[PDB]
């Protein structure tokens, strides 16, 4: 079940600015929920009731 | 067979039956829903039924960290290196951390205010929206983590996010651990129960068995007699915050809207140092809100936490008074009058007797709650015997006991024999002012009332390197 | 379980090197008495109507609650040495020690 705060962590994904280690981490702890790619979890926020029309 | 909504006795349901002449259930074929725990072996004919616990037993700041490793990861901000807790991101208390939101199928707290669609908080336990005054204490906890890690940052720059949340954690850990044993057991126990069972702490025993016994379980539910009618909000001068400074407790079972949305943990926190608890006495044990009005916002009907303990105690297959009595080595009463002098309360025997008919089947909690209070303590000799045998096996047990030698130096020992819940209230909150002396104590503004100016904070110098 | 550590597991796995699920999370609570059940092993005393405990009809646990629990509100008695905070600090204690799960209905 995807958790509003890590909304936030998809925003981080998405920040071209943001280091290749912070989003390699998240990457890390998204694959370990068996979400592989942002795609994926995105999928994931739309379908526990999450608003992601933003993306 | 569904328990929240049928009244048919069958497996997992054993809903309480309604008794013939009822002050509220003025329907008969009504009843109390209850969900039978879930058995330890499921669908056995060989092993006695027997009940889970899903939490670590040592006092080890589960409630803030979880207890589950994915749930633990969780309530964990992945998103830097500084080892800090997940906190909300849609909501702030004053430009402070409130905890995240919690994505559960039917959530409790939407159904307290519809308009408002606040959801239930993600902490390291479930029940963490269960009151707002819980919910402070979870809010404050994840706070002072995330302090503690800001500050670990600063006196080790090389630490990673991993050392930081574990050292951050192990800190905590050890509050709670102090803040428990130093300050609210003794005001549990009293001073004789305090020194029987728990006795100068020594070394770790690894032959002691930390496990929480079944009986506990239901023991330490004693606290419900302590339970007011209302939630109390205090605004910065101690005075009550407007509006609805008093809430009754049946508005506010799960309302979480009410943290974020009416001014945050401040006056939540000011309303627990600057109110007395309720006092159990023999016949006032507990207050109509969670005997008749328990969760009636957000369910079917308003359930009986009492009442609740009762049915709990017999679906754990909990002995009566008589053999815990005996389990601790107390005199075991067989008459009217022999209960009469063990309750220094006759009228109250009468009564225990007229329901169970013998001393043997008078439910733990009922009887334990019956005794009378030690000098000093808020539990008769039955429960200090339990809780206080719980709490020994809970600290002489623990290999990562605060005092155990190992886990902290000796100067890291000097300093946290410093901490105290009112300075962790001031490290994290708006609030200036609070309780000196003992805080489970002290409980009248402002004669019982402290500056935080003059309290010391905690000093992290000995964790650098 | 390993050798060398410095933290607590999060399931508390481990804590104790011999017996290592004792306080670990999702385990079976100790019993320090036997367990009574109408039948032995199973069933809560209540369930079966009419089957008495130890020669006593079962009270009705909201029987119990109303002839001893209710009293009126308006007499409260505050504990003058105590305040709501030693009420909040139990409970919040009692989240650290034990969650009994429930089925999911
Ligand atoms: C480390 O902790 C160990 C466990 O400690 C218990 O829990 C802690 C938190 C404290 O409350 C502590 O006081 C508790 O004892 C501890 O080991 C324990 O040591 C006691 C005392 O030596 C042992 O008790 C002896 O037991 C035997 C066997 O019978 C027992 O088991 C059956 C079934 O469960 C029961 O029916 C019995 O009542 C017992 O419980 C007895 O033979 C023996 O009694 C006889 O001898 C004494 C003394 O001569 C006479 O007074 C008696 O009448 C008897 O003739 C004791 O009762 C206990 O079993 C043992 N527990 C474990 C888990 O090993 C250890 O000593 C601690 N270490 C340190 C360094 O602190
Ligand atoms: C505002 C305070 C409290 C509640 C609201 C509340 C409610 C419950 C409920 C609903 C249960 C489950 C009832 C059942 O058997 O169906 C429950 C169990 C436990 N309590 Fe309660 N409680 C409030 C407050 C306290 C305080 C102050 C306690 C101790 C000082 C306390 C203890 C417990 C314990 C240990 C349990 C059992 C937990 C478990 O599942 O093992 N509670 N409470
Ligand atoms: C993880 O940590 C960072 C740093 O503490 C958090 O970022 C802050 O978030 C608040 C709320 O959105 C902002 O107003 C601040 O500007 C942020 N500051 C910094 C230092 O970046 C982040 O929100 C945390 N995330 C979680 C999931 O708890
Ligand atoms: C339900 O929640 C709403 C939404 O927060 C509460 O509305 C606020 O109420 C106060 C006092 O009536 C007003 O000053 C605010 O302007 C309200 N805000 C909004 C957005 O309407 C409402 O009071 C709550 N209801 C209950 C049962 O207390
Ligand atoms: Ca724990
Ligand atoms: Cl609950
Ligand atoms: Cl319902």
């Amino acid at each position: 079940n995807f958790l509003e705060h890590e909304l936030s962590y998809i925003d981080v994904l998405l920040d071209k600015n943001a280091d290749q280690a912070t989003k390699d981490n998240l990457r890390s702890y998204f694959a370990d929920k068996g979400l592989h790619s942002i795609k994926d979890i995105i999928n994931k926020a739309k379908q526990d009731g999450f608003d992601v029309s933003k993306y | 067979v569904n328990c929240e909504t049928s009244c048919v006795q069958q497996p997992p349901c054993f809903p309480l039956k309604i008794p013939p002449n009822d002050p509220r259930i003025k329907n008969q074929a009504d009843c109390i829903p209850f969900f039978r725990s879930c058995p330890a072996c499921p669908g056995s004919n060989i092993t006695i039924r027997n009940q889970i616990n899903a939490l670590t037993s040592f006092v080890d700041a589960s409630m803030v960290y979880g207890s589950e490793e994915p749930l633990a990861r969780n309530l964990r901000n992945m998103s830097n290196q500084l080892g800090l807790l997940a906190v909300n991101q849609r909501f702030q208390d004053n430009g402070r951390a409130l905890l995240p939101f919690d994505n559960l199928h039917d959530d409790p707290c939407l159904l307290t205010n519809r308009s408002a669609r606040i959801p239930c908080f993600l902490a390291g336990d479930t029940r963490s929206s269960e009151m707002p005054e819980l919910t402070s204490m979870h809010t404050l906890l994840l706070r002072e983590h995330n302090r503690l890690a800001t500050e670990l940052k600063s006196l080790n720059p090389r630490w990673d996010g991993e050392r930081l949340y574990q050292e951050a954690r192990k800190i905590v850990g050890a509050m709670v651990q102090i803040i428990t044993y130093r300050d609210y057991l003794p005001l549990v126990l009293g001073p004789t129960a305090m020194r029987k069972y728990l006795p100068t702490y020594r070394s770790y025993n690894d032959s002691v068995d930390p496990r929480i016994a079944n009986v506990f379980t239901n023991a330490f539910r004693y606290g419900h007699t302590l339970i007011q009618p209302f939630m109390f909000r205090l605004d910065n001068r101690y005075q009550p915050m407007e509006p609805n400074p008093r809430v009754p407790l049946s508005r506010v079972f799960f309302a979480s809207w009410r943290v974020v949305l009416e001014g945050g943990i401040d006056p939540i926190l000011r309303g627990l140092m600057a109110t007395p608890a309720k006092l159990n006495r023999q016949n006032q044990i507990a207050v109509d809100e969670i005997r008749e009005r328990l969760f009636e916002q957000v369910m079917r009907i308003g359930l009986d936490l009492p009442a609740l303990n009762m049915q709990r105690s017999r679906d754990h297959g909990l002995p009566g008074y008589n053999a815990w009595r005996r389990f601790c080595g107390l005199p075991q009463p067989e008459t009217v009058g022999q209960l009469g002098t063990v309750l220094r309360n006759l009228k109250l025997a009468r009564k225990l007797m007229e329901q169970y008919g013998t001393p043997n089947n008078i439910d733990i909690w009922m009887g334990g709650v019956s005794e009378p209070l030690k000098r000093k303590g808020r539990v008769g000799p039955l429960l200090a015997c339990i809780i206080g045998t719980q709490f020994r096996k809970l600290r002489d047990g623990d290999r990562f006991w605060w005092e155990n030698e190992g886990v902290f130096s000796m100067q890291q020992r000097q300093a946290l024999a410093q901490i105290s819940l009112p300075r962790i209230i001031c490290d994290n909150t708006g609030i200036t002012t609070v309780s000196k002396n003992n805080i489970f104590m002290s409980n009248s503004y402002p004669r019982d009332f402290v500056n935080c100016s003059t309290l010391p904070a905690l000093n992290l110098a000995s964790w650098r390197e | 379980c390993p050798e060398q550590d410095k933290y607590r597991t999060i399931t508390g796995m481990c804590n104790n090197r011999r017996s290592p699920t004792l306080g670990a999370s999702n385990r079976a609570f100790v019993r320090w008495l036997p367990a009574e059940y109408e039948d032995g092993f199973s069933l809560p005393y209540g369930w079966t109507p009419g089957v008495k405990r130890n020669g006593f009809p079962v009270a009705l646990a909201r029987a119990v609650s109303n002839e001893i629990v209710r009293f009126p509100t308006d007499q409260l008695t505050p504990d003058q040495e105590r305040s709501l905070m030693f009420m909040q600090w139990g409970q919040l204690l009692d989240h650290d020690l034990d969650f009994t799960p429930e089925p999911a209905a």
